[PDB]
């Protein structure tokens, strides 16, 4: 039962760093600072990070290093009753792989489109333009970079909905194929290779962010953007919505209990100081977001100053920020081509390693439960990634964005919250904090302080619950621009969302009715950990 | 196992001295896993210096530790009389846990010559059929001393049990007891019994004798 | 506030079985990993076994593994150590020490309990009065010979005088212990007054009082 191990610590580290740090650090965090009181937003963010994210981040890492098994097997051994958690985590990782990768596909596309002396998204006098086009963002109009991304790259204008996918963009399907080719030849041999591919995919963003910080700061109006970014407004502290955005951001940006930190840590050495790893990584992740914030907003200010665009029209979130707003500014500065190529190469590498960790969560969680595939890795993941690409062709259609948007709002959003909720409950109340502290002490030599124990037991459930409730309060029937989804689209969405969580009681019911004795006796057995 | 070796075994020190005892390992130890314990006479050991450098509570500042890998050391800047004890190093790096051979602090004093006194077998022992001649050598320094037995001016080197005492807590001296054991017969086949003390405090041995007719 | 008391311990023949105990009080016993550390008569420390706070993690030394069994009772706050196939080398002062943080070592040690593993026969001592000789001060003695095992309690005049007394540690010779003491008083005090020798050997239920006489 002696499994493989990381061929060097840094591999594991960069793997965890890579997984944690993605486009969210760029296209979501700085917007939330802006929206919620600038520098003042760092307070609920920090506190939520200190008592919510990091404890959970830590917890899963320790669970990984301790049990030496993937999600399904680990949770099964931790608590036989709540083994379905492992399954719930694996399929969530499985669903996300269907849509998350297309973002990287868009990244490479722009990277290939930036091999020109004049970037194709500057002007409004192209074949794909409309009279509503203007050179930059403006209320009541569309921007040249928007119409490029929409009417040309996406050809979204030709779809009337999710029922009408339209034709297949073969320039896009190609990019998606390339993504999976990279994904395959990074993961097919396991951590012996992926532990090296992360040396590029996790380090390049810091190289890129650096020369972009420099380029962004040297631009006129940069300091104005810094003001929009971090001007304190402590009135936001009193707002519950700010604490909610802080909590949600911390959770999804660290991704604890997603079964990937678990997977990566399962390959660690038993007596490894995973505590230092949790702290170091967590910091680097948030530090990266902070850095990226200056990077984004220095350019945003330059736009609002030397291009005469309202700050309200440029300070956005999500793919709109990095596929439209930022390239729009890039194209106006000298050596535009250079900045364009590295910016796109960046958010490609920002996505790749995250995609690595997501898939590896699945493959690892499976090899530990089914020796059939552990013997046959390459074949399995070739079959898996092929399934990805085939279904992923739907994302490469003219209405591909509608498919992407549906999965992004249903597949993993709610499911992983109620999975990780049961994760915290099982660990801190069924398996016990005392037993967990004991495990950690055996590994790293010392037990967790009372701080971490109180957090895992009391703060963490309230944390996760405060978020789940929050996302449900602000629910709205799925829409995008003027396109409103049919009732059935939301129905199928909740099925995909529920196909995960349904594993929690389904297996609980299954293993309950699969053991002998009485009800109190069934529990006792399905409560006893594996080491017994 | 990772055997820890401490040197010196025994260290002679006068209060006011700066001393350094070393702890060498057979395998590398993490600096956070090597600890030091102090053990007074007739008492249970106490944690003294944990994680190489950190002093445990109550431990006076005169103590310190340093080192890394396979070479560590405890240093007392200015020794006090209350520091008379045995110091054991211990690694908590790997299993099995191992302690060092230990190093014992002893105090110094002006060299003292032993006051010697010889005793003949009691009447009770003789009636039992045995005969032990006891020689006491009290309050001397340093600890090492060489006793020797003579019967009728002739050296005898068997049936002897020597026993030293540990260093006194006050006068810092030592004491040794030599016990020549014979059977009642060869005890009565002679008359003259002698023990003399060869100690550094004199070039001439201190002699004590008795005859079986006084 | 923190207190550990080792119990059990005594004389055991080879192959024998005995169970040592350590009662803890003054802290949440269920939150600290406990450990047995023995000390051979040559004052040398040897770690025996460690048990985690929940008993789910056990470690033994090579010289002890397979024979000893460390055990925990977090309900009544008791550290146990059942021993079997006891060899003479197991003879030591067994200390109950606690060590939860490996980076801090054993912060608390019990008083200890003595275990002797020997095939030697429990004999009663012979107490011999040592009077000279056959000065300003006079030195008397007492010879406690041929007993087993340790210890014996030796005092002079019921423990009235302590000054001028040197009791020499016992030395084993052919499975038998011999011990001696010396008292030095003012040459006037003796034999004007009475100098008695009080020897007690609990193992053999022996209590002998010897009086030293000039002749
Ligand atoms: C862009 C500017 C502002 C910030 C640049 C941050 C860079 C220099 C930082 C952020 C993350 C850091 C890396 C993450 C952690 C490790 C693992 C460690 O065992 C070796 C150093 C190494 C590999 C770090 C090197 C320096 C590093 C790459
Ligand atoms: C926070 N790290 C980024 C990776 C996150 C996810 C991901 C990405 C690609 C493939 C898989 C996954 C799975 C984990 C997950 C769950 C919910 C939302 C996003 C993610
Ligand atoms: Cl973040
Ligand atoms: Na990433
Ligand atoms: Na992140």
């Amino acid at each position: 039962d002696e499994r493989e191990t990381w061929s060097g610590k840094v591999d594991f580290l960069l793997s965890v760093i890579g997984f944690a740090v993605d486009l969210a650090n760029v296209w979501r965090f700085p917007y939330l600072c802006y929206k919620n009181g600038g520098g003042a937003f760092l307070v609920p963010y920090g506190i939520m990070l200190a008592v919510g994210g990091i404890p959970l981040f830590y917890m899963e890492l320790a669970l990984g290093q301790h049990n030496r098994k993937g999600a399904i097997t680990c949770w099964g051994r931790l608590v036989p009753l709540f083994k379905g958690i492992g399954y719930a985590v694996v399929l969530i990782a499985f669903y996300v792989d269907f849509y998350y990768n297309v973002i990287i596909a868009w990244s490479l596309r722009f990277f290939f489109a930036s091999f020109t002396n004049s970037l194709p998204w500057t002007s409004c006098n192209n074949i794909w333009n409309t009279p509503n086009c203007r050179p930059f963002e403006s209320q009541g109009f569309q921007s040249a970079a928007s119409e490029y991304f929409n009417r040309y790259i996406l050809e979204l204008n030709r779809s009337e909905g999710i029922h009408d996918l339209g034709a297949i963009k073969w320039d896009m399907a190609l990019c998606l194929l390339i993504v999976y080719l990279i994904c395959y030849f990074s993961l097919w041999k396991g951590i012996s290779t992926s532990g090296k591919v992360v040396w590029f995919t996790a380090l390049f963003p810091y190289a890129a962010l650096l020369i972009l910080l420099i380029r962004g700061l040297t631009l006129p109006g940069s300091f104005l953007g810094i003001q929009y970014y971090l001007t304190p407004n402590f009135s936001a502290i009193y707002k519950a919505e700010v604490w909610a955005d802080a909590a949600t951001q911390v959770f999804f940006s660290l991704g604890p209990g997603f079964g990937v930190l678990l997977a990566y840590a399962s390959y660690n050495k038993y007596h490894n100081n995973v505590y230092k790893d949790a702290l170091l990584t967590s910091f680097i992740n948030s530090a990266t977001s902070f850095i990226a914030g200056f990077v984004i907003f220095s350019v945003l200010g330059y736009m609002a100053h030397t291009l005469g665009v309202r700050i309200e029209d440029v300070a956005t979130e999500g793919p709109g920020l990095v596929f439209v707003v930022y390239p729009a500014a890039i194209a106006t500065m000298p050596a535009s081509t250079f900045w364009a190529l590295i910016f796109f190469m960046m958010l490609a590498t920002l996505g790749l390693d995250s995609s690595f960790g997501g898939s590896e969560a699945i493959i690892t969680a499976l090899s530990d439960e089914f020796p059939k595939i552990k013997r046959n890795r390459e074949l399995f993941v070739a079959g898996l990634f092929s399934l990805y690409f085939v279904v992923g062709l739907a994302s490469c259609t003219q209405g591909g964005f509608y498919f992407f948007h549906l999965l992004d709002r249903y597949a993993a959003g709610y499911s992983i919250l109620v999975a990780v909720f049961f994760e915290a409950i099982a660990v801190s109340w069924i398996y016990g904090t005392n037993r967990f502290s004991e495990d950690i002490r055996d590994m790293i030599g010392f037990p967790p302080g009372r701080y971490w124990q109180v957090c895992w037991r009391f703060v963490a459930p309230i944390f996760l619950l405060f978020i789940t409730v929050y996302l449900l309060i602000g629910y709205e029937p799925l829409t995008y621009a003027d396109y409103v989804y049919p009732s059935w689209a939301n129905a199928l969405g909740w099925c995909i969302a529920g196909s995960s969580v349904v594993m929690i009681p389904a297996v609980a019911i299954f293993k309950l009715l699969s053991t002998p004795g009485s009800l109190r006796q069934r529990f006792t057995i399905l409560t006893t950990p594996w080491r017994d | 196992e990772n055997v820890l070796t401490q040197s010196p075994a025994i260290m002679s020190t006068s209060p006011g001295e700066k001393v350094t005892m070393t702890c060498r390992a057979s395998s590398s130890v993490g600096s956070s896993y090597l600890h030091w314990y102090q053990q007074k006479s007739g008492a249970s050991p106490k944690l003294w210096i944990y994680s190489t450098s950190n002093l445990a509570s109550g431990v006076p500042a005169r103590f310190s530790g340093s080192g890394s890998g396979t070479s560590y050391s405890l240093t007392i800047s200015s020794v006090e009389a209350e520091d008379a004890a045995t110091y054991y190093c211990q690694q908590f790096s790997g299993y099995p846990l191992t302690f060092g051979s230990g190093t014992k602090l002893e105090m110094k004093r002006a060299d003292a010559a032993p006051t010697v006194s010889i005793f003949p077998p009691s009447s009770e022992q003789l009636t039992s059929g045995g005969a032990s001649v006891v020689c006491f050598l009290n309050n001397f320094y340093p600890k090492d001393i060489n006793v020797k037995w003579k019967i009728d001016g002739s050296e005898r080197q068997n049936g002897v049990l020597n026993s030293w005492t540990d260093q006194d807590s006050k006068d810092s001296t030592y004491s040794m007891s030599s016990t020549l054991t014979l059977t009642k017969d060869e005890y009565e086949r002679h008359n003259s019994y002698t023990c003399e003390a060869t100690h550094k405090t004199s070039t001439s041995p201190i002699v004590k004798s008795f005859n079986r007719n006084e | 506030e923190v207190q550990l008391v080792e119990s059990g311990g005594g004389l055991v023949k080879p192959g024998g079985s005995l169970k040592l105990s350590c009662a803890a009080s003054g802290f949440t016993f269920s939150s600290y990993a406990m450990s047995w550390v023995r000390q051979s008569p040559e004052k040398r420390l040897e770690w025996v076994a460690e048990i985690s706070s929940g008993g789910r993690y056990i470690y033994y030394s090579d010289t002890v593994t397979g024979r000893f069994t460390i055990s925990r009772d977090n309900a009544r706050n008791i550290l146990h150590l059942e021993m079997s196939s006891l060899r003479s080398e197991d003879t030591a002062m067994y200390y109950c020490a606690r060590g939860e943080v490996r980076q801090r070592g054993f912060d608390y040690w019990g008083q200890g309990t003595t275990l002797t593993v020997s095939s030697a026969k429990t004999t009663a001592p012979s107490v011999y009065p040592l009077a000279p000789v056959c000065g300003s001060s006079v030195t008397l003695g007492c010879l406690v010979k041929g007993y087993f095992p340790e210890p014996v309690t030796l005092t002079w005049n019921s423990g009235s005088l302590s000054s001028g007394v040197h009791t020499f540690p016992a030395v084993l010779q052919s499975d038998l212990y011999t011990l001696s003491s010396s008292v030095t008083v003012t040459s006037s005090t003796w034999p004007s007054q009475s100098i008695t020798c009080n020897v007690a050997h609990p193992a053999s239920s022996t209590k002998v009082d010897k009086k030293i006489e000039p002749r």
